[PDB]
């Protein structure tokens, strides 16, 4: 989850599965037999994009064989990567709770031709590998239909809501803890008496350190206009105060 | 069925050969209307100058050997072909960084009963775009888009603006920029007479908020110490630390502006 | 002259399939002995918590559908074939970084006339593995490495190992990291029974110089000065100095080793 | 017009298939004589330790069903050829970093009326070797190149050299690190005897003054300021600001060679 791109890239297993026609048979006349496994360029397969794309593959590129049915139902789960982009909300920076999203949907085909249904509303983590950065809180998938600029049919799409927040140690531990710390040495100049001779270095270098911690804050939020860290503000009143 | 003996019909190798254009009565122009349409800027990225945006790029032109009569094939009006089997002009950009020259999808495209061909695929599209650099942060940037042929002329096809803007109701908000208008014109050029491309113009805007109050206000806060070391008398031997703290400041914060802005 | 008659009369496409399997008696398995051997730990990066190693990995199953005597032709008992053109197992990693699941190359398979097939590709790979910091940089890693099938399951395919250790012959020693052991385990769940997967695990010991030079001395050099503000008389006017410097030196190595470190 | 007749008549499909290897009777060897001549050595990364250098490397060997009679075709000696479409003996980097292992272009390869062909690609390659760091920065690196064949062994195709100093009367001049001497040999494993390769050696040296100039005169004048604190008299008030600005110069010295040299 890259904060500075404002990115999100998963590794996901896309699970696809339809009917056809052509593609049946009596398993009685063929030495019974149920399922076979052919690849997956012989055969019609439909055409999902995701519609969210940065830098991003725009369908599904590694073609892992397809499962077909006598009856017609085949199966197919072909591996991707995505590199999704989200927008990204950063107020409270120490506990921050973030919504990142995906769109898939068909190119090309509208609800008189193909149609999604979606099949169980959770994203199914039995295989997560836990990140320990970040946890999930939810994942649903809520089903949609949209009417676009060009043509006059509507289509339906599919859109992924991902829940995350940051469990907030690391940087409790290495960055609030050293600006909160040295936030309580700004107002110790005034009981330290004038005919010592120091008093304008710790003016000087406690203006300098909250400028160092200001400008080293500015690398990991995005540099969005719609909101202000909460954490820069008490920064900003401090150096305001100290100057 | 029906759709697959028209499928069939339509793509005998030996019949139809994509590596030939669609001219008719001694040699016409086949006619290119293409229009635009972004889905949102992703980056515009300073210190590279390259502007990443991701667009939609609708065109549509007329073919005249890929029609039926519709009677024969039981009321079918529009098929979808797979795309890159039959004819495409190509229409890429120009003025690229990193050599991605054409689309990035090949997606289906609709045939009418006509000839008529339209076609949608998208891009991602990484053009590189001349910073202005003065009035930083408070500027407003111009990027181009060049949209040109690639093997074809102005004796053989023929490119034509669809409507004057670019198109924006299929787009989200892009925060940190936000757009002003986007023009497109039609360049030919009357000297060459081989000469014909399309060039849209992203007028874009930084909103000032979050420059200003990491950057500017530090800034101030530190310059408002340059005129103070004169009020501060001599005998307690502490002007010098004043004064060179000042000026070790003003150079870190100096460097560090040098290293946001491009080197231009 | 003789080995092209035998590479003509084995992959006929009359006489050979490459869609199927090797299957008959009712549903038998085959068996994919697979043993992987190590050629270098390129690199363990901590900082996004990633691994790049270069692995052949051999494997062995035997196909019945190849199959000849070698008196009709000319006592060969061994062949090369291309990698495509005949069946393949499909043996992936699971846990893998970047979307880059199969091998690099595809190289030649050395088949015998029993029919029983040795192929070994090369591959490097970017596993991914839980970084364990607790004593760093005295530390001792442990980065595992999944193999599983991609299309079978267990009631076609069945894999099975060879011996309990990868193949060290081929590694050269490295530099910054040293193996200590690479056990290899066969896992199986007991309440799908549609399971099998191979992971190997791989424990690692850093050598601990590098990161001791840079930031362990000048942190007990720099620590050794906390408790020596007091001793010093306050006439002089020395306190400030020293006690500030002191705590910006620790701020920085304290932010140094927020750098290095993974964010866990 | 005849060339043309004859390169029909040679690399015909049904007469010459591709991937097996030219022998006649009960498995003969093929030789296949190489040797290297270098072009320029761009860059020794010792951050990572890589070597990235520009080498065109001459195969010759010899194949015995590329013939023609050529009074027949009107006194033709010498044709060109495709080389995708001939035999090729692999041969390939063995120690490399980076996964790149053919060779860069796949030129045209020279056939004369005998059979022996001539060949010869040019590549850039980035050869993994190990730097050592004790006379920092007045060393003599050494870095080594392995060229192995790739699919087949010992007792198939067997490399001979030709000239024991790889040629450099082609090389233009490398600005930081001159070349003192580089040979190459072949080595065979009497254990194993599966097992032929060559390898050069190249044996380079610094040339030593810019490095000179920028860390070791600024760390000379910082480290004379050590011993001058105790020639201060104690009641100016000014000790504390010397010893613990040496000391914080001298740490910074310390990490910016640490960031020079490897992890190693
Ligand atoms: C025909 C050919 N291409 C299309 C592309 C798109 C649509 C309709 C199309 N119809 C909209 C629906 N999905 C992607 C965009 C937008
Ligand atoms: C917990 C929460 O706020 N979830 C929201 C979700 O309801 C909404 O549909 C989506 C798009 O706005 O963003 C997120
Ligand atoms: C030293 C240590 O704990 N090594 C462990 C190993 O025992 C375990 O089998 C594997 C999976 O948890 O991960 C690693
Ligand atoms: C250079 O390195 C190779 C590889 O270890 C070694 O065989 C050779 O003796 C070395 N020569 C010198 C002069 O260090």
């Amino acid at each position: 989850v890259d904060e500075k791109n404002q990115m999100m890239t998963t590794n996901v297993w896309v699970k696809q599965e339809w009917h056809d026609y052509k593609l049946r048979w009596d398993p009685a006349d063929y030495e019974n037999v149920t399922s076979i496994r052919i690849p997956s360029e012989l055969i019609w397969r439909p055409d999902i994009v995701l519609y969210n794309n940065a830098d991003g593959d725009f369908a599904v590129t590694h073609l892992t064989k397809a499962h077909l049915f006598h009856d017609g139902r085949v199966q197919w789960t072909p591996p991707a990567i995505y590199k999704s982009s989200c927008s990204i909300d950063v107020t409270f920076f120490p506990f921050d709770q973030q919504n990142c999203t995906m769109k898939f949907g068909s190119w090309t085909y509208d609800k008189a031709k193909i149609d999604l249904v979606n099949m169980h509303s959770r994203v199914d983590q039995l295989d997560f590998w836990e990140s320990g950065e970040w946890v999930i809180v939810d994942a649903v998938g809520t089903y949609n239909t949209r009417k676009y600029e060009c043509c006059a049919e509507i289509y339906p799409d599919i859109t992924y809501a991902f829940v995350i927040r940051r469990l907030p140690l690391f940087y409790t531990i290495n960055l609030i803890i050293p600006c909160l710390l040295i936030s309580c040495l700004t107002v110790l100049v005034f009981y330290l008496p004038s005919e010592c001779g120091e008093k304008i270095t710790l003016c000087i270098s406690v203006l300098l350190s909250l400028t160092v911690f200001l400008l080293l804050i500015t690398e990991i939020i995005p540099s969005t206009s719609l909101v202000i860290p909460l954490i820069g503000e008490y920064l900003l009143f401090t150096m305001i105060f100290v100057t | 069925d029906t759709e697959e003996r028209l499928v069939e019909h339509l793509l005998d190798p030996s019949r139809y050969n994509k590596l030939i254009r669609p001219a008719t009565n001694g040699s016409e122009l086949v006619t290119v209307q293409l229009m635009v349409s972004l889905a949102q800027l992703i980056s515009v990225h300073e210190r590279e100058q390259i502007m990443t945006t991701n667009v939609w790029l609708t065109q549509e032109w007329e073919d005249y050997r890929l029609t039926w009569k519709p009677e024969e094939f039981d009321n079918m009006k529009k098929v979808r072909l797979p795309s890159k089997h039959i004819w495409l002009p190509d229409v890429v950009l120009y003025n690229n960084a990193d050599g991605m020259y054409e689309v990035s999808f090949y997606s289906n495209a609709v045939v009418s009963y006509d000839g008529s061909i339209f076609w949608l695929p998208p891009a991602i599209y990484k053009s590189a775009c001349k910073i202005e650099v003065k009035h930083f942060p408070f500027d407003q940037q111009n990027c181009t888009m060049k949209f040109r042929s690639w093997t074809y002329d102005r004796t053989e096809i023929d490119l034509v603006l669809k409507s004057e803007v670019a198109s924006l109701d299929d787009f989200t908000p892009s925060g940190e920029w936000d757009i002003v208008a986007l023009p497109g014109r039609r360049n030919e050029n009357p000297d060459d007479s081989t000469y014909v491309d399309i060039t849209y113009d992203f007028i874009i805007r930084r909103k000032p908020l979050f420059y200003t109050i990491n950057l500017i206000i530090p800034c101030v806060l530190i310059t408002s110490l340059a005129i103070l070391v004169f009020y501060l008398p001599s005998d307690c031997g502490e002007k010098m630390t004043l004064c060179i703290s000042v000026l070790l400041a003003l150079t870190v914060f100096l460097l560090l502006i040098s290293k946001i802005v491009p080197p231009t």
